[PDB]
C-alpha cells in the first residue's frame, strides 16, 4: 500500500529532474501582463516549445534505464512523446491556482492566440477534465515519466524493453492515487484515461499549428525535427 | 534525419 524505500527513491529523483522545467508563473505572466497579437503569440509558443523539448530531452536521459534502451528506439520514444507532453504540462499550468479572475483571462488570452477555434475547444476540455482530478505535482511528473516511456509507440524495436522501465513508475502512480485519493478509488485509472485522450493532440497538429493566424510558419531547426512542420 | 534530437540524447 505504501511506498518502499526504492519507491521514495524513484519518486524523489523523478521529482528533481521534473521541477527543472521552466516555472508555471513565467508563463502566465507572459500570457497575463500584455495582450498579443497572433503574430507575437505565434513566436511566444515557438519559443516556449523549444525550451520544453530541451528541458524535455534532459528529462527522458534521466528517467532510470533509458540511456540503456537502443538509440534509434530512443528517438521514437521522444519523438512519440513530445506533443503529449507538451499538453500535458500545458494543463498542469492552466489548472495553477491565480487571483480571482486571472484564470478567466488567461483562458480568453488562450482563446484570442491566433488558432482556429476548432482545435480550442479539445484543448479546454482535456484542461477542465485534467482539472478536475485534482492532481499532485508528483502525480504530472510520473504522468509525464509514463507518456515518454510508453512501449505501444510506433517504429519501436524492443517493447518489451520499454515496458520494463514504464511498469515501476506505474507501479509508484498507483500507490500515491491510494494515498491522496482514498476517497475516489478510480483515480488511477482516471489518469490511464487521460493518457489515452492525450494521443489526440497528436494526429492535427502540424495542422493546429498551420492554421496560426500569421504570415509566416516559422519553426526552429529543433521544432521541425520534433513536430511535422516545414 | 532527426540529427539534432540525436546530438541532444548522446551529449
Ligand atoms: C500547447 O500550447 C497551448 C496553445 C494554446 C493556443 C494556441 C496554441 C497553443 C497552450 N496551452 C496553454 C495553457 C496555459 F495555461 C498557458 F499558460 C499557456 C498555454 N499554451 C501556449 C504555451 O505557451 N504553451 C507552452 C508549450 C510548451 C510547454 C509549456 C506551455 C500559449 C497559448 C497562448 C498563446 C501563446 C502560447
Amino acid at each position: 500500500m505504501e511506498l518502499t524505500p526504492d519507491q521514495q527513491t524513484l519518486l524523489h529523483f523523478i521529482m528533481d529532474s521534473y521541477n527543472k522545467q521552466r516555472m508555471p508563473q513565467e508563463i502566465t505572466n507572459k500570457i497575463l501582463k500584455e495582450a498579443f497579437s497572433a503574430e507575437e503569440n505565434f513566436l511566444i509558443l515557438t519559443e516556449m516549445a523549444t525550451n520544453h523539448v530541451q528541458v524535455l530531452v534532459e528529462f527522458t536521459k534521466k528517467l532510470p534505464g533509458f540511456q540503456t534502451l537502443d538509440h534509434e528506439d530512443q528517438i521514437a520514444l521522444l519523438k512519440g512523446s513530445a506533443v503529449e507532453a507538451m499538453f500535458l504540462r500545458s494543463a498542469e499550468i492552466f489548472n495553477k491556482k491565480l487571483p480571482s479572475g486571472h484564470s478567466d483571462l488567461l483562458e480568453a488570452r488562450i482563446r484570442n492566440s491566433g488558432i482556429s477555434d476548432e482545435y480550442i475547444t479539445p484543448m479546454f476540455s482535456f484542461y477542465k477534465s485534467i482539472g478536475e482530478l485534482k492532481m499532485t505535482q508528483e502525480e504530472y511528473a510520473l504522468l509525464t515519466a509514463i507518456v515518454i516511456l510508453s512501449p505501444d509507440r510506433q517504429y519501436i524495436k524492443d517493447r518489451e524493453a520499454v515496458e520494463k522501465l514504464q511498469e515501476p513508475l506505474l507501479d509508484v502512480l498507483q500507490k500515491l492515487c491510494k494515498i491522496h485519493q482514498p476517497e475516489n478509488p478510480q483515480h488511477f485509472a482516471c489518469l490511464l484515461g487521460r493518457l489515452t485522450e492525450l494521443r489526440t493532440f497528436n494526429h492535427h497538429h502540424a495542422e493546429m499549428l498551420m492554421s496560426w493566424r500569421v504570415n509566416d510558419h516559422k519553426f526552429t531547426p529543433l521544432l521541425c525535427e520534433i513536430w511535422d512542420v516545414q | 534525419d532527426h540529427q539534432l534530437l540525436r546530438y541532444l540524447l548522446d551529449k
